[PDB]
């Protein structure tokens, strides 16, 4: 089966070019179907930016076309988004997706994983602070106070640290900061000898802590 | 232009309808995507009508001219997710999607939260400011109220508290936050949360070191 795949930088400077790439596997660019961009901004709906034919032929958004380039490349299997002169309207998640097209209708019929583009103008930088943890279970955790924008990723001990783990929802300050809190319940017997790291990796700042908390 | 309402609540086991109106259904057709959280969206039908061969039976599409109809017969948990029409424009140029259509799913059962209390770090203390973190978790339904005490005085100002969001046991989370210089916490003999759910407290304490 056909494989969709799109790589290329998070974060984009307002006034910037966005750029991805969709690497196909599993089948050839060339092909009765067309190839495309979708974007989602964070908590709305779709909003479709343009297709690709493999012979290069393009059709786009009318109401993006001015900044919009997509391209294709037989020789590495991939076809290619630019979209220029950005601002924070382009934060969004941007999937590739391709296209079964008729002749009088067409439909989406695979789509890639999405990747979260932010465009960052203004951004701050998070405190990380341990959330230090008898019988029973206990909780520890790491707070990740005042960032912005969204989002922060944490995990704990590299990703080894699956089960028990909750990461809240951000709260938006009245500041206009967001701040955000991840805890893991852990037996208490584990404390004495288990060491627990938070990573914690907001990339907009280039904040990429790995904070031990300890009891 | 394409045509969805926001949202549609069904009861487990139920039927749930989600229509879709637009001028272009009759030539251009309809198609039917199930979105859920982090995810990309799946074609759940395809044409008006035809359902992909590793769509669950209980999904079915219909055609009524300018409305199209997806159509979910006992309606599972897992069902809830954002459902999105799809079409095209009169002149065959460009896809138009509906905005969309959150189905929530009613009937989960009552759930009381937990409630952890965490005390300012001593980094944060060395930084010269104190948080205090109330994690809510687990419950059902997604209403709480916090109400935070210095000793047993109610404490009003420096609070900053999430609206509850729907984790993904089902369950819902919210978190509070308590703003205080270092010298009101030292001050007091403690502080507290107090969760309020549907009529009953649960409280958790914290105190300097
Ligand atoms: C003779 C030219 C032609 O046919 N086109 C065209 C028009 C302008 C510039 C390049 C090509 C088509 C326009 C429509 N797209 C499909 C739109 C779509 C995608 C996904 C779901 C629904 C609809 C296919 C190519």
């Amino acid at each position: 089966q056909v494989q969709l795949q799109e790589s290329g930088p998070g974060l984009v400077k307002p006034s910037g070019t966005l750029s991805l790439t969709c690497t196909v596997s599993g089948g050839f660019i060339s092909s009765r179907n067309w190839w495309s961009w979708v974007r989602q901004p964070p908590g709305k709906g779709l909003e479709w930016i343009g297709e690709v034919y493999h012979t290069g032929i393009t059709n786009y958004n009318p109401s993006l076309k001015s900044r919009v380039t997509i391209s294709v490349d037989k020789s590495k299997n991939q076809f290619s988004l630019k979209l220029s002169s950005v601002t924070a309207a382009d934060t969004a998640v941007y999937y590739c997706a391709r296209e079964v097209v008729g002749p009088t209708t067409g439909y989406f019929d695979l789509w890639g994983r999405g990747t979260l583009v932010t465009i960052v103008s203004r951004r701050l930088p998070p405190s990380v602070f341990p959330l230090a943890p008898s019988g029973g279970t206990a909780a520890l955790g790491c707070l990740v106070k005042d960032y912005f924008p969204e989002p922060v990723t944490v995990s704990w001990n590299s990703g080894a640290l699956t089960s028990g783990v909750h990461t809240f929802p951000a709260v938006l300050q009245s500041s206009g900061l967001y701040s955000l809190s991840s805890v893991v319940t852990v037996p208490s017997s584990s404390l004495g000898t288990q060491t627990y790291i938070c990573n914690v990796n907001h990339k907009p700042s280039n904040t990429k802590v790995d904070k031990k908390v300890e009891p | 232009e394409l045509t969805q309402p926001p949202s549609v609540s069904v009861s487990p086991g139920q039927t749930a309808r989600i229509t879709c109106s637009g001028d272009t259904l009759p030539k251009r057709s309809g198609y039917w995507y199930q979105q859920k959280p982090d995810q990309a969206p799946l074609l759940v039908i395809n044409k008006d009508t035809e359902r992909p061969s590793g769509i669950p039976e209980r999904f079915s599409g219909s055609k009524s001219g300018t409305t199209v109809t997806l159509t979910i017969s006992g309606v599972q948990a897992e069902d809830e997710a954002d459902y999105y029409c799809q079409s095209a424009d009169s002149s065959f140029t460009y896809p138009s999607f509906g905005g969309g259509t959150k189905l929530t799913v009613l009937g989960q059962p009552k759930a009381a939260p937990s409630v952890t209390l965490f005390p300012p770090s001593s980094e944060e203390l060395q930084a010269n400011k104190a948080t205090l973190v109330c994690l809510i978790s687990d419950f059902y339904p997604g209403a709480v109220t916090v109400a935070w005490k210095a000793d047993s005085s109610p404490v009003k100002a420096g609070v900053e508290t999430t609206t509850p969001s729907k984790q993904s046991n089902n369950k819902y989370a919210a978190s509070s936050y308590l703003s205080l210089t270092p010298e009101q916490w030292k001050s007091h003999r403690s502080y507290s949360c107090q969760v309020t759910h549907e009529g009953s407290t649960v409280e958790k304490t914290v105190a300097p070191t």
